[PDB]
């Protein structure tokens, strides 16, 4: 029903820079195994990682070594990163994905089979999947009872 | 909708004994759970918080388990002071907005404090120039003890309060009295109240 | 590379500055939920439908930029780090569905290897601008940390028209012309 | 020590008129500064959360209109309008984004007044202890009485020898209505503050009750008595034997 998100620690404090930064939600078997991560960014580089399969912030490249240092020094910010795991990845996909992007199905449209329209992603010469960014795809389908 | 839901209260508890403040909350998310305390005077501050489901947390001698399948986060403390009158605010926070806090409305507690050598009486102060006030001073009582309103016509009577003399160790309740009539004297100023048999008027 | 059936990205909070630049989405499994309208402060479903069916607090992704802002101010002030140069943006050019005359459709101009997201993606027609008719997305990430953007455009196939896709950027020293026609073929 | 200041503590809003409230972090570690609003009710509610400098934010809610402002690193401004109920502002702030411990600072009450001439200053007499106290218990109890004000804007302090005292003090939780049928009644505050009798009978010791008032301030004002502006009233006592 509600997505919830992640939070981004802080940093303790003419030139065009790029900052950014994401929240990793990564499901196998639904969600038997989930893995977390979220990524720092500034100038291209990813500088500081945390990942569940690690359990706290690591430095990814040398300028990121006292921002994971003191976002792991800190009990309260370590442990509300680690939570997200369950507080945003698990809750997320069995709440509100659960009626939106876990429930979409879009039938696909059948010198050329146009296989076009459909979702999810699963499906002599047709080109790679192509990703229509409108949450459908084009080139047996899951929204389909029977295979023309 | 994420809300709170705790005890209405007000509380009343006499000192040492035990303290229950039932709070329910609803949402989907997945809450942390915290009580916040607010002393008379003062604003609200933390009491403790909760972040993992079926944990405890405390403080103070307070405790409260984050009970998931109850839903609840009920605030217990086996014997409380008087120093514990206070406000207690349930609240809950989830990941979403601005990770802000939803409060409960609040369950007031008032802790009377135990009196171990009671020594009631009605005293009579001494009247003041530039007021024509005579002032009546019901003190020393059992906190079993309650006071009453006035039924007498331009007598003003304030409930009791505990005042605390640290360098004693010594805790005394008292309620004051006052009017401008003649009629008006000490020994009927409490007559509407129900105090002790042996209190002593001087 | 991390193996999975599904990935949520909960979510994306991207900051440029000069410019106070900013954008918050969120993902799944690469395609956008939402964004959320920072100067009006709503959520944008891509979905309409998946707007009715859940819902996400605007204020989530305001809160998200604000940190990020502060993070890529101490980072420019702690860093001596050079930024990074402007990319040549490339552009792809084909239609949503299959084309049939007097068939409306749509026309997907599929924009990579963006780096700043910064662009201008317009269209033309037999070389004149089209403003109506026209939706573009969020930039999306790539796993380099360039990002990609694609943009619409809804047509009526005849077999005379020339679309151009119109792509303008900092790394490209006069824009690119991706062409298409109802005859061609990607 | 404190991280925040509010001013002003306490305001009365005249229908139609706005106020402006300052908050002022003393702390910049903990630069996430919020504003929570507590009713008549004491029902606490989030209103907002402003990091950056020029963010500004409106919101409406029951009984009040809001204008928030994050002016500077440490500087949270309110305007309040609209005003239909009173209420307290409460400044918070933590050192990240919604952080567990949320520090509440000192707080602005805010009243709507209908009628500035309702508004009286108190009237305090101190009243010196019974002699009879003092030859029971060895303990002296003066009274101080603040009577006839309104609204309930005060705050009553003793002093002994210069030195606001705490130790052996009780000042009513809830004030007394005078007039206990009217909405608007004037209303009566008690303070006691005991001592050793032996402390009562040297009188080398200035006692006094001090209260502050919270009124209309230099308002317009019509009626012959005294204007009832924002003052303190005392009453003193030394000791006797
Ligand atoms: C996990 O996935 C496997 C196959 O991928 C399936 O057989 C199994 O039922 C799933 N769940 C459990 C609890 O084993």
């Amino acid at each position: 029903q509600v997505y919830s998100l992640i939070r981004p620690n802080e940093n303790p404090a003419e030139r065009h820079f790029v900052y950014q930064f994401m929240g990793e939600c990564y499901f196998t078997n639904g969600t038997q195994r989930i893995r977390y991560v979220t990524r720092y960014i500034y100038n291209r580089e990813e500088y500081v990682r945390y990942d569940s399969d690690v359990g706290e912030h690591r430095a990814v490249t040398e300028l990121g070594r006292p921002d994971a240092e003191y976002w792991n020094s800190q009990p309260e910010i370590l442990e509300r990163t680690r939570a997200e795991l369950d507080t945003v990845c698990r809750h997320n996909y069995e709440g509100p994905e659960t009626h939106t992007s876990l429930r979409r199905l879009e039938q696909p449209n059948v010198t050329v089979c146009s296989v076009t329209d459909f979702y999810p992603a699963k499906i002599v010469s047709s080109t790679q999947l192509i990703r229509n960014g409108d949450w459908t795809f084009q080139v047996e389908h899951p929204s389909l009872k029977s295979p023309t | 909708g994420d809300s709170v839901t705790q005890t209405e209260g007000p509380v009343t508890l006499s000192e040492g004994t035990s303290l229950t403040v039932n709070c329910s909350y609803e949402t989907k998310q997945y809450p942390t759970l915290f009580w916040y305390v607010q002393y008379p005077g003062e604003g609200p501050q933390l009491l403790f918080k909760v972040p993992k489901a079926n944990e405890k947390g405390s403080s103070r001698g307070f405790e409260a388990t984050y009970n998931k399948e109850a839903t609840s986060f009920h605030l217990q403390k086996a014997s409380v002071q008087e120093s514990d009158s206070a406000v207690y605010y349930c609240a809950l926070r989830i990941s979403s907005g601005s990770w802000q806090l939803i409060f409960g409305s609040g369950t007031q507690l008032t802790v009377m404090p135990h009196i171990q050598n009671p020594d009631p009486a009605v005293y009579q102060l001494r009247d003041s120039k530039s007021s024509d006030k005579s002032v009546c001073l019901f003190t020393d009582f059992d906190s079993q003890t309650n006071v009453s309103q006035s039924k007498d016509s331009d007598v003003y009577i304030t409930d009791k309060c505990v005042l605390d003399m640290r360098s004693m160790d010594f805790k005394s309740n008292s309620a004051v009295a006052w009017s401008n009539k003649s009629d008006f004297a000490c020994a009927n100023a409490f007559n509407n109240s129900i105090i002790p048999e042996d209190t002593f008027f001087p | 590379d991390i193996e999975a059936d599904h990935v949520g990205t909960y979510g994306i909070s991207v900051y440029q500055s000069p410019g106070d630049i900013g954008q918050y989405t969120f993902e799944f499994d690469g395609d956008e939920l939402f964004y959320v309208d920072l100067d009006k402060k709503e959520t944008v479903w891509m979905l309409p439908e998946f707007g009715q069916l859940a819902s996400f607090d605007p204020q989530g992704g305001l809160q998200n930029i604000a940190v990020v802002k502060h993070n890529l101010g101490v980072l420019t002030k702690r860093s001596n780090s050079t930024p990074a140069t402007n990319e040549a943006p490339q552009a792809t050019v084909f239609p949503k569905s299959p084309v049939l005359l007097g068939q409306p459709n749509t026309l997907i101009c599929f924009v990579d290897n963006i780096f700043p997201p910064v662009i201008n993606i317009t269209w033309l027609r037999n070389s004149k601008s089209v403003a109506d008719g026209v939706y573009e997305t969020s930039f999306f990430v790539n796993r380099d940390y360039s990002f990609h953007k694609l943009s619409y455009l809804t047509f009526i196939p005849s077999d005379d028209d020339i679309y151009d896709c119109k792509v303008e950027h900092w790394g490209l020293e006069e824009p690119v012309l991706k062409h298409w026609t109802s005859g061609l073929e990607v | 020590v404190t991280l925040l200041e509010q001013n002003p503590r306490w305001r009365l809003v005249p229908r139609g008129q706005a106020v402006n409230l300052r908050c002022i972090l003393k702390n910049s570690q903990y630069p996430w500064m919020s504003w929570y609003q507590q009713d008549l009710q004491k029902q606490l509610q989030w209103l907002f959360t402003l990091r950056s400098p020029g963010d500004k934010e409106v919101k409406s809610l029951p009984g009040a209109d809001y204008l928030a402002t994050r002016v500077t690193d440490t500087e949270l401004r309110l305007q309040v309008a609209n005003m239909s109920q009173g209420r307290t502002l409460y400044c918070t702030c933590s050192a990240e984004l919604g952080g567990d411990t949320q520090y509440f600072g000192p707080g602005t009450r805010l009243l709507v007044l209908e009628d500035l001439n309702k508004v009286f200053p108190p009237e305090v007499a101190v009243f010196e202890p019974s002699e009879a106290e003092i030859s029971h218990t060895q303990k002296a109890t003066l009274v101080c009485l603040a009577t006839g004000f309104y609204p309930d804007h005060v705050e009553l302090s003793w002093w002994v020898n210069g030195k606001e005292v705490h130790s052996g003090v009780c000042t009513d939780p809830q004030p007394l209505k005078e007039q206990p049928a009217l909405n608007d009644s004037r209303y009566a505050l008690s303070s006691r503050l005991r001592v050793s009798a032996t402390f009562w009978q040297n009188p080398r010791n200035h006692f006094r009750c001090q209260v502050q008032f919270y009124g209309l301030s230099e308002d317009e004002w019509t009626q012959d008595r005294a204007k009832p502006v924002t003052q303190i009233v005392s009453a003193e006592a030394w000791g006797r034997a």
